[PDB]
RNA sequence: AGCAAACUAAGUACCGUGAGGGAAAGCUGAAAAGAACCCCGGAAGGGGGAGUGCAAAGAGCCUGAAACCGGGUGGUUAUACAGGGUGUGGCUCGAAAGAAGUGAACCCUUCCGAAGGAAAGGGGCGCAAGCCCUUAGUACGAGGAAGGGCGAUCGGGGUCACG
RNA sequence: GGGUCUCUACUAGAGAUCCUCUGGUAGGGGGGCGCUGUGAUGGGGUAGAAGGUGGGUCGUGAGAUCCACUGGACCCGUCACA
């Protein structure tokens, strides 16, 4: 639990955006990585000043990967058969309810939630 | 591929016999390399009641004298008559492990 | 129409759509009358049509030299008479006094809170050059939106 | 989507805070509770489209429900 | 609910929320277990209200027998995110403390004399 | 896209003296209920107020992106550069989807501490800058662990100044 | 990457532990993301869909998912195939 901000607040992370990003709009509106390969390219020599390439160095620490920023493991429900199936229990999931369910079904699918004492993200 | 073939090379490696690792390590060679056995080949370097240890297939080329054992992954038809007829006997890799007299067996070859 | 502040009640409307008349030369006549009391703008713009004062110009004014009739609104001697603009900017106001007529309104007090020019419609021609050679004939129409207030 | 009018804005006291609610326009009745589906979505601003009732136009059996929030 | 004692009927329930309401407009209120029992120790406090849906107990689980030794009354209610929100925050309060209710003094010595009855014979 | 051709006339319009070459273009709504009437205008499926409809991007009619242009919000500008990333500050936005009263942020105390690691004081050597023994592997040192105080904002977004 | 082990109707997943290695064009090799359709399915979702605009969170990344508004009838997760 307390080995959550040790890797992630002091670390601000880098955005790893294509090269140009920022001098063509049809470049720049796509908010995308695609690795550089020009012959002169300097993102791919790593000259100083330059943005960082992407490597397998910038991985997060596999205990907290993946995790949700609560400390859970997210769970995306699209039915309220998938309640039943819950591991463990309520201790270590929390569920993320599908955006396209309308809302007749989410009042029944939340309350069947809430008995079960699980945590729900947008609820 | 096979389920069951990977079943059986991950029950071979948890025995305690060098004789059945050194199988299960024989059944992971690429399917072009798979090694086989014709009956002429067993005939000719074994004794009566011998126990002969099949990596592959045995096929059925040449004849048989002596009764022996054979143990093997699979036995083409034919083959398989062969040595029932000259009174041998047949079993499969699963079945030789689970054996009393396989727990502990001597005079034991491994051929191909 | 923009404004979500002042009362519906106290204001009136207009648009004049589709006018034979510039952006480049409707973008200094709304700034100019932008907040003005519209007796005041309606006087204003009349003294321009018989050249008595110059009409300022900031952004597009290539082609307008400076005048004598400038010294209220800074940095710019440049000023011309865009007649064919203000002739319908005058149109559009008569509307708008009409409106606020219905909603009994009072003349005297009634203020420019908003006007801006838009692009409107192309209609697309083309043109003989030499050599064989054809090029474009546009022209280019425009919206006009006016607010007024108290 | 709030142009169908089915879901109705709350305004609560003149303040920069609506609350968006489901208004069943069935029911046939003109001051019953169950018209009134509550959900917990405090907006920020009011859209265009959107259907105001004001707070003290509630029956008085809702109201409870809201005033407890407020 | 071990640490809840005695049964509160619904109808006084909701008069403390709207209690804490008015007290948080005009007067002066400790929200929180952390700075509710300082407000013990000190006898700062008047009035000290308890959610009866804390998981675990323990946070609250002192607050009875701290509270009852130095004779200062309490009140329970069913649900901390609607005690949460009667204070103005935007998140559940397990338990609030009331320093002066100041224009809502009327009525919280309503709620000190209606409880006596519950606990009065309770022996 | 599919045949060149899903449509007011496809080998149709249109180009060539001729053999010949060869386009573009779909979508209101369930129902026209296709906006009566009143004010403005020369007129205009033109403006304003109305009315119809579940709903008017209402005839230039499904949805309605970007480039481009106009108006406004928040920063900022007439002694001085390119442009993005970072550090420190100013002003702004912050309902939800992020953390947080089961305690955000910030302050105090104690303890452990990797690689590394002093100086002041005392004594000795050198013309001198300085060096050697002790101080002392001490003070300290990335990180890490406990407690106390205060108590509601932080993470994030926009923009400007300076390195 | 390699050695040594555990579990699972396993073309693959999930783990424990010990050693060592870390620039890269041409090029050779290993794994994954995304688009349209087909056979299935614990399977589902919808007048509240797809699409659009702005913003949260997860992932080194290709990407995934959610929130508010817009919109008015269709669309997705998993397994295999093209």
């Amino acid at each position: 639990k307390p080995a959550k901000k040790n890797m992630k607040s002091p670390g601000k992370a880098i955005k790893f955006l294509r090269f140009d990003w920022d001098k063509y709009y049809r470049i720049g509106r796509q908010e995308r990585w695609r690795k550089p390969r020009g012959i002169d390219n300097a993102i791919r020599l790593e000259l100083k000043g330059y943005q960082p390439k992407v490597k397998i160095g910038y991985r997060t620490d596999k205990q907290i990967r993946g995790l949700h920023p609560s400390g859970l493991r997210p769970i995306l429900v699209k039915s309220v058969k998938d309640l039943e199936a819950f591991a463990k229990g309520k201790q270590d999931v929390i569920i993320i309810i599908s955006s396209t369910i309308g809302l007749r079904k989410r009042i029944e699918l939340i309350k069947k939630a809430e008995e079960l004492g699980l945590k729900i993200a947008n609820r | 591929t096979n389920i069951m073939l990977r079943k059986l090379i991950t029950s071979l490696k948890k025995q305690d016999k060098a004789i059945w690792v050194r199988v299960a390590e024989e059944l992971e060679a690429p399917r072009r390399k798979r090694a086989y056995i014709n009956i002429y080949k067993i005939n000719r370097y074994s004794k009566a009641n011998d126990i002969i240890v099949v990596p592959g297939k045995v096929l059925g080329v040449g004849n048989l004298d002596h009764p022996v054992t054979v143990v093997a992954l699979s036995f083409s038809k034919p083959a398989k008559e062969k040595i029932l007829r000259s009174g041998g006997k047949v079993m499969s890799l699963y079945k030789a492990i689970q054996e009393l007299n396989d727990f502990k067996g001597k005079t034991v070859r491994l051929m191909k | 129409y923009p404004i979500l502040s002042i009362p519906e009640d106290k204001l009136a409307k207009a648009v004049i759509k589709n006018i034979d008349a510039s952006v480049r030369d409707l973008y200094n006549v709304c700034k100019a009358i932008r907040g003005m009391n519209l007796k005041e703008a309606r006087e204003f713009l009349n003294n321009v049509l018989e050249e008595k004062e110059a009409l300022p110009f900031w952004r597009y004014s290539h082609g307008t030299s400076h005048r004598s009739n400038i010294s209220r609104k800074w940095k710019v001697k440049s000023g011309r008479y865009p007649k064919k603009a203000i002739k319908y900017v005058l149109k559009l106001l008569d509307n708008a006094e009409n409106n606020a007529n219905s909603k009994g309104l009072d003349i005297d007090n009634l203020k420019i809170v908003h006007i801006a020019a838009h692009k409107g419609l192309v209609l697309k021609r083309y043109m003989t050059r030499a050599f064989g050679r054809s090029t474009r004939k546009y022209k280019y129409l425009s919206h006009i939106e006016v607010i007024l207030g108290e | 989507m709030l142009k169908h009018q089915k879901y109705v804005y709350v305004d609560i006291g003149d303040q920069k805070k609506f609350l968006k609610v489901r208004f069943l326009k069935s029911r046939s009745e003109n001051n019953n509770p169950e018209a009134y589906v509550i959900l917990d979505k405090i907006s920020i601003k009011l859209p265009r489209n959107a259907k105001v009732i004001k707070y003290e136009d509630l029956p008085a059996e809702v109201k409870d429900k809201l005033k407890l929030k407020l | 609910p071990s640490y809840v004692k005695f049964e509160v009927p619904q109808e006084l329930a909701d008069k403390v929320l709207e209690a804490v309401k008015k007290a948080k407009d005009s007067g002066k209120i400790k929200k929180g277990t952390n700075e509710t029992t300082k407000a013990v120790e000190r006898s700062q406090a008047k009035l000290v209200v308890i959610a009866e849906d804390v998981q675990p107990e323990e946070i609250v689980a002192h607050l009875p027998l701290l509270c009852e030794e130095k004779k200062i009354p309490y009140v329970y209610v069913p649900s901390k995110k609607s005690l949460g929100e009667a204070c103005g925050l935007q998140v559940a309060a397990a338990s609030v403390a009331l320093m002066d209710p100041g224009e809502a003094k009327d009525l919280v010595d309503e709620i000190v004399k209606r409880v006596n009855e519950i606990k009065g014979k309770s022996s």
